[PDB]
RNA sequence: GAAGACGGUCGAACUUGACUAUCUAGAGGAAGUAAAAGUCGUAACAAGGUUUCCGUAGGUGAACCUGCGGAAGGAUCAUUA
RNA sequence: UAAAGUUGCUGCAGUUAAAAAGCUCGUAGUUGGAUCUCUCUCGGCCGAAGCGUUUACUUUGAAAAAAUUAGAGUGUUCAAAGCAGGCCGCCUGGAUACCGCAGCUAGGAAUAAUGGAAUAGGACCGCGGUUCUAUUUUGUUG
RNA sequence: ACGGGGAAUCAGGGUUCGAUUCCGGAGAGGGAGCCUGAGAAACGGCUACCACAUCCAAGGAAGGCAGCAGGCGCGCAAAUU
């Protein structure tokens, strides 16, 4: 697919893609190295990140974002922006006078890289905290676990 | 019966909070209408100007003239009626002089056989009614 | 519908013991019911009981020895820490000399004294005295 | 507030300074220096409150302005100078030397050391980095920078600095079986052998320390300071050797001391 | 009690304690499976197949002879119906009630019973969607549900 | 290199709009409360002298009356092949 | 504020004293029957890894200003207080606990939720097929 | 309604309070805009407008106590220039 759907050229800023080509420099292939990094904390770089072609500067694996801070989990509830999803974290808040709990939830707008295709509503996502990416986004989707019902 | 579930805290707290408004004292304290209607405006005492001496008839089972005064409060220009407690103490009050009035002791309710009167005079002309009654002090000249 | 089969079992035992009956039938049986009954019996409060095995959900015939004043359930199963145990004992037990609060802890189902011995907390199932 | 603060309230001061609640409104705000505000001991507190050499801050000022106090071998005339862990305070006029070392209660002790021990100190290396033509540099807990350190010295190790020259002489690796003090937290002032280190990536590592008396405790890796190689300290320890007694044992010792004394 | 009635009836089957094949019963498990296949090919629901096997062939319980339930056998052979028979019969009853209500518009009792039937339909359909027995987009609409019948 | 000027931007400002403010211009209109009930009746409490009450509708100096359906909290737990 | 179990979570009431919707259906909310008991470099089966099934709960360990409250010591002449002081230069204190919820950590695995194998694109096992594969050339790479 | 540490009361639960000396935030009559500086949108700095207000020879000049005292006003309500 064409990765150049923007008014400006999309590229990985750390990759030089027009190193000089000559007869010896080209033998039936142009070649294009792919910048990717191994984020920490045991998270493995998805295969599509390594062998993909998308340009996403907020992607944890091939972009310019450092995963540091809280590592949370949520359930995907809305996928209707570009490269951003809304997940819902459900918890119980303890009211002490009644010695009981009440259901509460918080929505979280988190960045989803193009490396995670086939993400559905109800999927569980492990997200990691990064620097502010937009007005409301501060977490990047690190891992996707499909909801029970995969067959 | 009532709900007994580990996740009913919202239900219990909200039901208690809604049902507290049917408590007359809680509603009177937290609605703000009573504070607005209170001539003292939340104060324990208030200074006022005596407009006239008024005699209030005791309620039907009893029979007397309760010697009160109509006063206008300096703070808000409201007109109240205040009992002059002891005997001969109405003679200690003139017209158009300043009096300190307090509540009558029921937190805004009438006391005894004095209809519609919920205040009592404490001072007159910056001298307490007790001092004038006991002769310890005299009103200024 | 019926929730809390242990509540039904305890209410049945209580109602039968208050009528002075010698045995009580409990249905359905469950592991929690059997453990609660075992705790009651180890302290001499009920006596022997038989688990009738039908292929759906067993029944229990509990022999009653009239030493039981009240066996009750605590719903919901509040989580109880070792600090809150004294307050629960004051609330539920008739005396500090006798009576037991039954907890389900990770070490099993046990009375409150045994939970203090193992230095563990858990969830309150009920009480008996 | 605009700009930095310049005052410290008496009640908001670090508790281990052991200041009153009636001798004024302010505590001496320690100057910026090699040690943090809440982990230091100002020179005025040491000279007045600890050693009783002065009865007022004016007398501390007189003592310090006569150039009588050396801190790590250098004369300090700043009465609010932040002196901290492992530092050496020399008073040559009275011919004494002290090391700033925590008590088991978490408070800097008046720990006198020999004049030959006052020639060195121990510093925990906070970071190591290569700069400017590949020269390695090392930064310790005194905020002092040492160029060309041994390529074996890493973060969390301890190095013995010669105060006269400022150069490294020896070093202790951070490893199990090594003696260490605790320099923060609940176990502050305790000494023991490192037994384990739980690594928590992306978070704080936890180091387990076993006392000389069989007691065990844990701290954050930033709260550990390697004192000696093996179970032999490289510095003289305070009266208590880092053994935190329970309140009962302390009461028993106090009663025994009362019986022996009166 | 009933889900949609004040009835508190107790009438139901009472399985015997023994889970074994009766001594009188000489049909092999495969014989019961082929009889089930024949009855299903005839166009019968699993309840009807079980009733016929109990009444005529003496099969007290198919699960105890074949080690499998009738619907599971029908699915495994590949001739189980598209939607479960309880939901199918509920939809059929709803269709009948709607057909009656089309020509009898003054029957408020029929409208009330239709409401009850469709509530039961929706509850069962939600349960089936939870179990992935029905597609998640399946919905009961009362416009062409007679085709589902 | 000062005054000054164009433009930009931030932007306080007598912006030509709905005055939740008790206060008064209120004579006003219709309602609640202790009435020498003063007067006129007696609707309810006894089968209260037309059993009472509920909903709805009309009518009336006034309590109320009347129609339709309902309840007993009735003045019937009962009336006989 | 207690008394007020007259706001009732503990812990209230609702036939007649104030009070249960005219009656059903119904989404959210709340609540839900039984059931499952020896694996990475080692010089101590003798340092280690999890790559495997998640939480709630409970216990523990870190980290968590002081002042206040609780609380140890100490004859302010006593006490409220204070953090002092004690002995004939010396001796000694300036403790300790609690710090809820959320976050971090490590044991337990009853209780409660949750998960896999049902068109087997299921577990283990050896076979058929592909890669510069940080060396599988002390020799100048080829 | 500045928030918290915390306070009063309290058998176990709880109720009410926290302007107030410690920590954090905000403001300096109300808004706004800046200079200097490491640090201020600072007011015991400046610039303007709005409100108030001081001196004047009418040309002009100057202002900001929610700092310590003190005064007036306000009030039931709070101290020494």
């Amino acid at each position: 697919a064409d990765i150049q759907t923007e008014r400006a050229y999309q590229k990985q800023p750390t990759i030089f893609q027009n190193k000089k080509r000559v007869l010896l420099g080209e033998t039936g292939k142009e070649k294009l190295p792919r910048y990717y990094k191994n984020i920490g904390l045991g998270f493995k770089t998805p295969k599509e990140a390594i062998e993909g072609t998308y340009i996403d500067k907020k992607c944890p694996f091939t972009g310019n974002v450092s995963i540091r801070g809280r590592i949370l989990s949520g359930v995907v509830t809305k996928m209707k922006m570009q490269r951003t999803i809304v997940i819902r974290r459900d918890y119980l808040h303890y009211i002490r006078k009644y010695n009981r709990f009440e259901k509460r939830h918080k929505n979280m707008s988190v960045h989803l890289s193009p490396c995670f295709r086939d993400v559905q509503i109800g999927d569980i996502v492990t997200v990691g905290e990064c620097r502010p990416l937009s007005k409301t986004v501060r977490f990047n989707v690190l891992k996707v676990t499909k909801a029970a019902g995969t067959k | 019966g009532k709900c007994r579930g580990l996740r009913t805290a919202r239900k219990l707290r909200s039901h208690r909070r809604d049902q507290k408004w049917h408590d007359k004292q809680y509603k009177k304290a937290h609605l703000g209408t009573a504070l607005k209607a209170n001539p003292f405006g939340g104060a324990s005492h208030a200074k006022g100007i005596v407009l006239e001496k008024v005699g209030v008839e005791a309620k039907q089972p009893n029979s007397a003239i309760r010697k009160c005064v109509r006063v206008q409060l300096i703070k808000n220009g409201k007109k109240i009626t205040a009992f002059v407690p002891n005997d001969g103490c109405l003679n200690f009050i003139e017209e158009n002089d300043e009096v300190l009035v307090a509540g009558f002791g029921r937190k805004g309710h009438a006391v005894g056989d004095i209809p519609g009167v919920r205040f009592k005079v404490v001072k007159v002309a910056n001298v307490s009614l007790l001092a004038l009654y006991k002769g310890k002090k005299e009103r200024p000249r | 519908v019926r929730m809390n089969v242990l509540a039904d079992a305890l209410k049945s035992i209580n109602n039968a013991e208050k009528r002075g009956k010698r045995q009580v039938l409990i249905r359905p049986c469950s592991k929690v019911i059997v453990r609660f009954l075992t705790v009651m019996m180890k302290h001499g409060y009920i006596g022997e009981f038989e688990i009738i095995d039908d292929h759906r959900a067993g029944k229990i015939v509990v022999n009653l020895t009239g030493r039981l004043n009240k066996c009750g359930v605590i719903s919901p199963r509040f989580d109880v820490q070792l600090k809150d145990l004294e307050k629960w004992q004051n609330n539920l037990l008739p005396s500090r000399q006798f009576g037991f609060i039954v907890l389900t802890t990770s070490a099993g189902i046990m009375d409150h004294e045994e939970a203090r011995r193992k230095h563990t907390g858990g969830k309150i199932l009920g009480f008996f005295f | 507030a605009r700009g930095p603060k310049k005052h410290l309230k008496r009640v908001a001061a670090p508790k281990h300074w052991m200041l009153d609640k009636l001798t004024g409104v302010f505590a001496p705000r320690p100057s910026t220096g090699p040690h943090k505000l809440r982990e230091c001991l100002p020179l005025i507190i040491f000279l007045r409150n600890r050693l009783k050499y002065a009865l007022t801050g004016d007398e501390v000022k007189k003592i310090c302005m006569q150039r009588f106090i050396k801190i790590d071998g250098k004369v300090r005339t700043d009465i609010t100078y932040p002196a901290g862990f492992m530092d050496v305070i020399s008073i040559d006029k009275t011919g004494e030397n002290f090391r700033l070392i925590y008590d088991t209660k978490g408070r800097f002790a008046v720990h006198r050391i020999t004049p030959e021990e006052a020639k060195y100190k121990l510093c925990k290396v906070r970071k190591i980095f290569v700069g400017t033509k590949g020269i390695p540099h090392l930064v310790t807990h005194d905020a002092r920078t040492i160029r060309y350190p041994d390529p074996l010295i890493k973060v969390n190790d301890t190095i013995q600095i010669d105060l006269e020259t400022g150069k490294i002489t020896d070093f202790i690796k951070f490893d199990t079986g090594n003696l260490c003090m605790v320099t923060g937290g609940a176990n502050l002032g305790r000494i023991g052998v490192i037994t384990n280190r739980e690594r928590h990536p992306g978070s704080f590592d936890v180091v387990h320390v076993k006392d000389a008396n069989g007691n065990s405790f844990a701290t954050r890796l930033s709260n550990i300071f390697v004192i000696g190689k093996g179970n032999k300290p490289w510095i003289s320890l305070p009266r208590g050797k880092g053994i935190r007694l329970t309140i009962a044992e302390e009461r028993d010792k106090r009663l025994a001391a009362k019986q022996s004394s009166g | 009690g009933r889900m949609h009635a004040p009835g508190k009836g107790l009438s139901q089957s009472a399985l015997p304690y023994r889970r074994s094949v009766p001594t009188w019963l000489k049909l092999t498990s495969d014989d019961v499976k082929e009889q089930i296949y024949k009855l299903a090919k005839k166009g019968l629901t699993p309840s009807q197949i079980g009733v016929i096997l109990r009444d005529s062939h003496g099969v007290a319980q198919v699960r105890f002879v074949t080690g499998n339930k009738i619907l599971r056998i029908l699915k495994s052979k590949g001739l189980a119906p598209d939607l479960p028979e309880d939901l199918y019969h509920l939809i059929k009853k709803a269709v009948a009630v709607r057909k009656h209500l089309e020509r009898n518009r003054k029957d408020k009792d029929a409208k009330f019973r239709l409401i009850l039937i469709e509530s039961r339909i929706h509850r069962l359909a939600r349960y089936y969607k939870t179990k992935r027995v029905l597609p998640p987009n399946w919905k009961y609409e009362s416009s062409t549900a007679s085709a589902l019948v």
